[PDB]
């Protein structure tokens, strides 16, 4: 199985035409904020292929 | 005036683009800066 290529799986906003983010901030799914630390709700934006 | 800073955050996590007139050319990068609270030059 390669990991290498990610894909972000989530975002606040779409992106705009020829947009990059390439940031990795904990995306807040819910109500609780993350403040830098993973966890229920709080989830790494990229995501690999399988 | 020797250059601008632009980006959302202004510091690391993100990209960020800088253009600097040094004396005799224009260096124009997008690299993930960490910028200092009040950044300026040595001239
Ligand atoms: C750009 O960054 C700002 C920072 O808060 C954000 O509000 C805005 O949604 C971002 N733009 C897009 C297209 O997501």
């Amino acid at each position: 199985g390669n990991y290498n290529y990610l894909y972000r799986l989530f975002r606040k906003s779409n992106l705009k035409p020829f947009e990059r983010d390439i940031s990795t901030e904990i995306y807040q799914a819910g109500s609780t904020p993350c403040n830098g630390v993973e966890g229920f709700n709080c989830y790494f934006p990229l995501q690999s292929y399988g | 005036i020797r250059g601008w800073i632009f980006g959302t955050t202004l510091d690391s996590k993100t990209q960020s683009l800088l253009i600097v007139n040094n004396a005799t050319n224009v260096v124009i990068k997008v690299c993930e800066f960490q910028f200092c609270n009040d950044p300026f030059l040595g001239v």
